[PDB]
């Protein structure tokens, strides 16, 4: 026999995975769908478990080894903005629920396949999207052993309720991917979601983290996006594997613009907020940032060079690009004047935020600025004013609703973006609408969208009850986790909340 | 020039930006034949950036950009960007496989594919306009 | 130069870090530092597992165990939940109770799993260098292994599959992790048996790596047939995540994947003087071993053993468990017809041999599973069942 | 009002709930709650951010009133009010093949949903059946979406307008 | 409370003051003028070669002037009387796998742990029953238990060469191949303590395989081979050479593989496999390296060919002759196990000794002019046989 | 036969370390020495061949993946 040292390469063992399938008569998927997937397609990275493992080894030891050993021994824990640890306490835990639902999304994905190399491609993105979830949850735990404002990190999972965003954020990651068509989670998951969101989202945190003095999120997040190369790769396959059948020609457009508009309506406001709203340095306004990786990128090369197969410019793209210069403002007026409910620690803008805000968006001051300057000299900071500014805004007009179909708050008084409000009856109850997509959504399909907004759970209970049923408070048991400033003196407690006296009027009753 | 990270709108502050953004004709998406690759800052992805993208790449493409941003490094450029993995297992005197390549790759705004031993990116649609080998 | 500004961080520049150090408060706001405290320990003290893993997934209050409040957000076409009740016919007073008896998160199980690859390519290496194919038996090298063993693959890849259902329909998040390993073992079996075909081809001449004949008898053969029948029950029969765990992990895999690999390949590889099939059935058998210490505690202890919800779950437990003993015994009856084709050898392949695998493989069953959900199984009688099909 | 997970509306529920002997019995209990209170079709709105609760309690109560006074063939291939499991699903798929426009799909879905949901009957059957009236209800719905204008759509729904921003 | 030069505000703005701008020299290869054996310079070659301070004097040197300090009578600290064989350069000895400390040690640790998880499987599935009641008690009690005190002593062997070498990549050679021996001996006890630890009645104490090593004819003759090597001589080149490239290659290959593997496998022994495995892995990674430093480097010298060949010539003959004497003594095991037709038959030993002699003889042998007929050795060691 | 999960702790191996060695006439050491070193001594720490091997990988790896990761960023 001939005695050479010769080994096995993953190659040779990937190149006979096609023929691993035999056909019988009940071979077909278990959820209900409109397209048909093809019988053979090839896969652009070839992988199996061996290097799969192999490579999730190596970047877990380096990550590992970086945060545990470099930042420790520096002492970067104290060395962040309280601003940005705010903002963190939020970002990580969001993340790490959208991760989750993605390996639910993925398994339907896989489940829906046909071919050999799908499923491994997709069982590969199950296991990635497993290590997304844990790394955030670890950058939680990290945050939550070294930082110097504990509370908001150690218990996110069970406070997370109360505020008013998370509604919103279930609905784009938690329900947006598990529900409806096979192929519909595809393009809501893969072909939007991960390849048009996700990659500014990651790039930005790390940008902004690095300016404001951070260096774990940048550690991970970055290993994070790394997975994310070829699972965009497996979305621009099964794009391909059901074209060309006739049942995409009359589908996919709609798909596409439906999953873009439920996407866009609530990162586009968020974000900004988040970014522009929760840091002390700032590295440039959040419309441009926009403009380069969703309108220019996104779609010129993605969008724009699949005129190949039917996909056209989503009709929707002009208001949302109204609601990207406006929209992160209108979102934070109402997130400031909600402080209480939420678990993590906010700062009104000061001078130089206010001169930055005017010279990047022009009217920014006569119409915020304005209000937050009467807010601040109304006392929105001291515990003994007794001042919260959801009552100054009940009872100087305005009216803060729930969208039922997108549940983002939303003020009609106080906004310069796009859309209007709307209110229908049927069947004996009330519905309140922000948008024309939305309200053709929930009059074509009324029986997806019934979920309960903030307002009725909490109709005619006083604040502070609804606080402390929530485990919102401290340690000591009387100090809320959620503040209206950033310093480390004056804190506000339930007593306070008490004196203030709110009480939630369920606005659509008045109609 | 134009594979710039501040090119055309972006060079556009105050009430120019705002004009431009809201123009008639911005408002449907234009074709771009361009590939964006983001890289994590590292000891390998440093000597691969100096020593290949910065030599090789730049003399095959004139149209390469790369802009050093604080802890990654975004290339801009046309056509395709093409990196074998062999050559880099030289440069840096330790065995190196495409595998470990992709364990520093970070974002991509194209299409990517490993053949052999050669990591590649293409604005090319595949599969539609090129059968995958 | 370069177009954009070059940013400056904050943990090194001068003025960003006097800056925020003036910021930085000089003490604590608090002093809790545990990592979600209020998780109940399984085990003594909290560990990173429970931590980084449990309540992971947001369940409303109306599913066992939830803390949320009301409906989902969007739903399917019709008014199906994204998550509920309706997708499984167990009962439990909470779905977060299951823990993993090996404690395992991502990062050291692909750390194991790297180190098993890597060994395994060492070994190919010095194997093929020191030539030791040579002392093999011919006939039990070119006609079992090739057209069996390269059967077998399909066997796995099916119940490989079979996981999808359960990866997607799951309640709690500590099952999804266990499920979702299982799944990943089975397919890396079979691309070891690949592996090993495609390394014995590329030493002696004349073999043949091709996966045509093995199909051929997966599909065709009898030998195979009722197994496969068995495969497809489980593939597509059911949607029920918990019977499809129960069916493809507790009654068909502990007694037919335990009595080909472990009681005819791997014994009679060593018996016919073979030194490379043991090699990969020692990692399938450590694969079969750690999933099933989680299958019995999620069954045996977290359902079965339920304070209010027992004995509804012990009778569809038995219920499962008689129809699914009954597919495998027939698929097991069906399979032990390939003793024909080998060489005698006296205790190994006469009836008493066979007798006695059989034997210790029921008893096995009986004492890991039936005795502890309460079911009756009589050896000698399923084991004469099977030897009913067995050719003198 | 009263607190999210402790309310007398599920305790008094809960009590009602108790004293329940039978399967028929609890059957058409619990066809009659989920026809009231479970659809955007219900009569009552009343009940909104608790029936589910009360729906989990029926299900719990009617799972165990099953496998002590039912056979394993019962509980395996047959429906709960005494009719067989596979018949059920050939008629409603009939039925909804038989539907000509969008508007009667939904309510055969909605009824099927309403009327036989586990324990009432089994797990497998269910779930078929319920996947092959969604691919049909896709199917109708998803064709054109963006003809019909927005008031003729709030015309055919049937709502009525109560404010409208200009 | 220490203020750290990297994150004080005013620490780091005097180090940037400081701190030039441009670089001074543009070479950044660490250690560019080692030559290279391969196409380019590794990280291993750059962090091994020329770590040894070496004067002129000495081949390949790159220092001057004599020790500081020598060895009462005036004995160097690293001298060219320390061995026979000559050449125009010591550093020319490269790892054909390149191994240094972090791969060696990640690769011995992988090993470790899969090692233990199969151990756990294993007990926890109690494939202990199918074993032969004959082999397990006497076969694998006593004459496994016995063979790790020849891996004992072919560890021990190495002493000498760690501190005479006069190169810096054969002394991490040496005490790899070394480790890999005490690694052996370690398991077969581990095995030992293992099955002892199962089967209840089963002795793990090592009183037994020290009496059969140092009493019973069958490792007589092989006991006194090892004593040879342990003892006998000094030179650390006739050392590694008596040591793995003919008593090892032959006697520990023909015991360990041609024997007990094989015999394990026919009697249905389901554990022993699984350990000689590692044992031939490492044989096989000490062997290249040694086949590296033997023939490249010294038989193959451009102006000390002859020189070193009648030396190794000379030592071969030798240890040969010793290596067949322990074969033949120890053949004689084959009367205590139960025949087995093609395995335990005259012909079987016949093939085994054959193939063995062959692999020798393509291996080592014939790169060093060395005259061997298979046919002969194998009938001397047949002789003994008892039929 | 008794099936429970159990395996070898690398303290048991240790313990026999004492019987590996067996003497002889030239027994005895190499170099140039004035004293003699007692046959009966223990040792602290007692370690094989794979402790040593775990701890230094686990060591390694940390510093290796800190100072190629972290200070190069
Ligand atoms: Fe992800
Ligand atoms: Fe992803």
């Amino acid at each position: 026999v001939n005695r050479a040292p010769v080994g096995v390469e993953p190659q040779e063992v990937h190149k006979w995975l096609q023929s691993f399938n035999w056909d019988f008569k009940e071979n077909r998927t278990k959820y209900a769908t409109k397209y048909h997937m093809a019988n053979q397609t090839k896969e652009q990275f070839k992988v199996i478990a061996k290097e799969y493992a192999r490579m999730e080894a190596a970047k877990d030891e380096r990550q590992f080894g970086t945060l545990l050993d470099g930042l420790t021994r520096l002492g970067a824990g104290n060395k962040v903005h309280p601003r940005w640890g705010e903002t963190m306490k939020v970002i990580s835990n969001f993340l790490e629920v959208g991760e989750y639902n993605a390996i639910a999304a993925s398994a339907m994905l896989w489940d829906s396949a046909t071919a050999a190399e799908q499923k491994n491609g997709y069982l590969a993105q199950v296991l990635d999207e497993i290590r997304h979830t844990h790394q955030c949850a670890f950058i939680n735990h990290y945050y939550s052993k070294h930082y110097h404002d504990p509370a908001g990190h150690n218990d996110a999972r069970r406070t997370r309720a109360i505020g008013p965003l998370w509604k919103g954020m279930k609905r784009v990651f938690a329900d947006g991917f598990i529900s409806g068509d096979a192929v519909e989670c595809s393009v809501n998951l893969q072909l939007v979601g991960e390849a048009c969101f996700t990659n500014p989202l990651i790039v930005a945190v790390t940008e902004w983290a690095s300016a404001n003095g951070d260096e774990i999120t940048p550690t991970v997040f970055l290993s994070v996006e790394t997975d994310e190369l070829r699972h965009m790769a497996n979305g621009y396959q099964t794009v391909v594997s059901i074209a060309n059948d006739p049942a995409a020609a009359k589908y996919l457009n709609t798909d596409l613009n439906n999953a873009f508009w439920t996407q866009q309506k609530y990162f586009t406001p968020a974000l900004g907020y988040l970014f522009e709203y929760g840091s002390k340095f700032k590295v440039e306004p959040w419309v441009k940032t926009w403009n380069r990786w969703v309108y220019e990128d996104w779609g010129g090369i993605w969008i724009g060079r699949l005129g190949k197969y039917g996909v056209e410019s989503p009709r929707s793209l002009r208001d949302a690009k109204t609601d990207a210069y406006w929209a992160h403002h209108d979102l934070a007026l109402a997130a400031y004047a909600l402080w209480p409910l939420g678990f993590a620690r906010l700062a009104l803008p000061d001078e130089e935020d206010q001169e930055w805000f005017e010279a990047n968006y022009p009217g920014w001051a006569d119409h915020y600025g304005k209000i937050y300057n009467e807010w601040k000299k109304l006392g929105y900071e001291d515990p003994k004013s007794g001042f919260i500014p959801y009552a100054w805004l009940l009872a100087n007009g305005h009216d803060v609703y729930i969208d039922r179909v997108s549940q983002v708050p939303f003020i009609p008084s106080l906004a310069k973006g796009s859309g209007s409000l709307r209110v229908h009856e049927f069947n004996g109850k009330k519905h309140s609408l922000t948008d024309d997509w939305g309200e053709r959504m929930w009059l074509s399909e009324p029986e997806r969208y019934e979920c309960h907004n903030l307002f009725e759970q909490y109709e005619g209970r006083e604040l502070s009850e609804v606080i402390a049923e929530g485990h919102g408070v401290r340690s000591d048991g009387k100090t809320l986790i959620a503040q209206p400033h950033v310093r480390g003196d004056n804190l506000w407690t339930l007593e306070d909340i008490k004196r203030a006296g709110c009480v939630f009027p369920n606005p659509l009753a008045k109609f | 020039a134009h594979n710039a990270y501040n090119a055309g709108i972006m060079q556009k502050t105050g009430k120019a930006f705002a004009d431009e953004f809201f123009a008639e004709e911005n408002q449907v998406v234009h074709e771009s034949n361009a590939v964006v690759l983001v890289l994590m800052k590292s000891d390998e992805i440093d000597a691969i950036i100096e020593d290949m993208v910065l030599k090789g790449g730049k003399a095959k493409n004139p149209s390469i950009v790369v802009e050093d941003k604080a802890g990654f490094w975004w290339i801009k450029a046309d056509g395709a960007i093409e990196i074998d993995a062999a050559e880099a297992s030289d440069l840096l005197g330790k065995p190196f496989s495409v595998y470990d390549l992709l364990v520093n790759v970070s974002s991509t705004v194209g299409r990517a594919y490993t053949l052999g031993t050669k990591f590649t990116i293409t604005s090319e649609l595949m599969g539609l306009d090129r059968a995958l080998t | 130069p370069q177009s954009s500004q070059v940013t400056k961080r904050g943990l090194t520049d001068p003025e960003r870090a006097a800056i925020i150090a003036a910021a930085v408060p000089d003490h604590a706001l608090d002093t809790q530092r545990k990592y979600h405290y209020f998780i109940q320990p399984r085990w003594k003290r909290l560990s990173e597992y429970e931590q980084l893993s449990c309540y992971a997934q947001p369940n409303p209050d109306w599913i066992a165990g939830g803390l949320d409040w009301g409906d989902w957000t969007q739903k399917f076409h019709g008014g199906r939940p994204s998550w509920g009740n309706e997708s499984t016919e167990l009962r439990t007073t909470d779905w977060y109770r299951h823990r993993d008896p090996a404690r395992r998160w991502h990062a050291p199980y692909v750390k194991d799993k790297s180190e098993e690859a890597r060994y395994t390519q060492r070994f190919l290496a010095a194997y093929s260098s020191e030539g030791s194919i040579r002392t093999i038996d011919a006939y039990w090298r070119d006609e079992i292994l090739n057209k069996y063993y390269g059967a077998l693959l399909y066997n796995e890849y099916g119940l490989f599959n079979a996981h999808s259902s359960v990866g997607r329909d799951c309640l709690s998040d500590t099952i999804r992790q266990s499920a979702t390993f299982a799944g990943l073992d089975k397919v890396d079996n079979a691309q070891m048996i690949q592996m090993e075909r495609l390394f014995i081809a590329k030493l002696v001449p004349g073999f043949d790596a091709s996966t045509d004949v093995p199909k051929k008898i997966w599909t065709t053969d009898p030998i195979y047939a009722g197994a496969r029948g068995a495969v497809e029950e489980i593939w597509q029969g059911i949607q029920d995540w918990n019977e499809i765990l129960w069916a493809g992990h507790a009654v068909y895999d502990a007694t037919f994947g335990q009595f080909a690999r472990r009681e005819f390949f791997q014994r009679l590889a060593t018996v016919y003087g073979d030194t490379l099939t043991p090699f990969f059935t020692a990692q399938s058998q450590t694969y079969f071993q750690t999933t099933r210490g989680a299958i019995e505690d999620l069954f045996v202890y977290c359902l079965a053993n339920d304070p209010e919800f027992g004995a509804h779950n012990r009778t569809f437990l038995n219920a499962w468990t008689e129809h699914y003993l009954a597919r495998s015994v027939t698929a097991l009856k069906d399979f032990v017809g390939i003793y024909a084709k080998v060489e005698k050898v006296a205790g190994a392949t006469d009836r008493a041999g066979v007798s006695e695998a059989l034997q210790r493989v029921f008893g096995d069953w009986k004492v890991d599973y039936a005795d502890k959900i309460g079911f009756n199984i009589d050896v000698d009688q399923k084991v004469d069942a099977v030897l009913a099909g067995f050719k003198n | 009002r009263e607190p999210i997970h402790e309310n007398s509306t599920r305790t008094e529920w809960e009590g009602k709930i108790a004293k329940l002997n039978s399967v028929d019995q609890a059957t058409k209990f619990i066809q009659d709650f989920r026809v009231a209170y479970s659809s955007p079709f219900r009569k009552s709105y009343d009940l909104d951010v608790d029936y589910q609760y009360i729906e989990r309690k029926i299900e719990e109560r009617l799972s165990v009133l099953k496998t002590e006074k039912l056979s394993v063939a019962d509980l395996v291939t047959k429906a709960t009010t005494g009719e067989d499991a596979a018949a059920v699903e050939a008629a409603w798929i009939a039925k909804m093949k038989a539907a000509e426009s969008k508007y009667a799909a939904e309510r055969i879905h909605i009824e099927f949903r309403q009327l036989y949901k586990p324990p009432v009957l089994p797990v497998n059957v269910f779930l078929r059946t319920d996947a092959a009236l969604g691919t049909i209800l896709m199917e109708l719905r998803n064709t054109d979406y963006y003809a019909t204008p927005l008031e003729g759509l709030r015309k055919e729904r049937g709502v009525k307008v109560l404010h409208l921003q200009a």
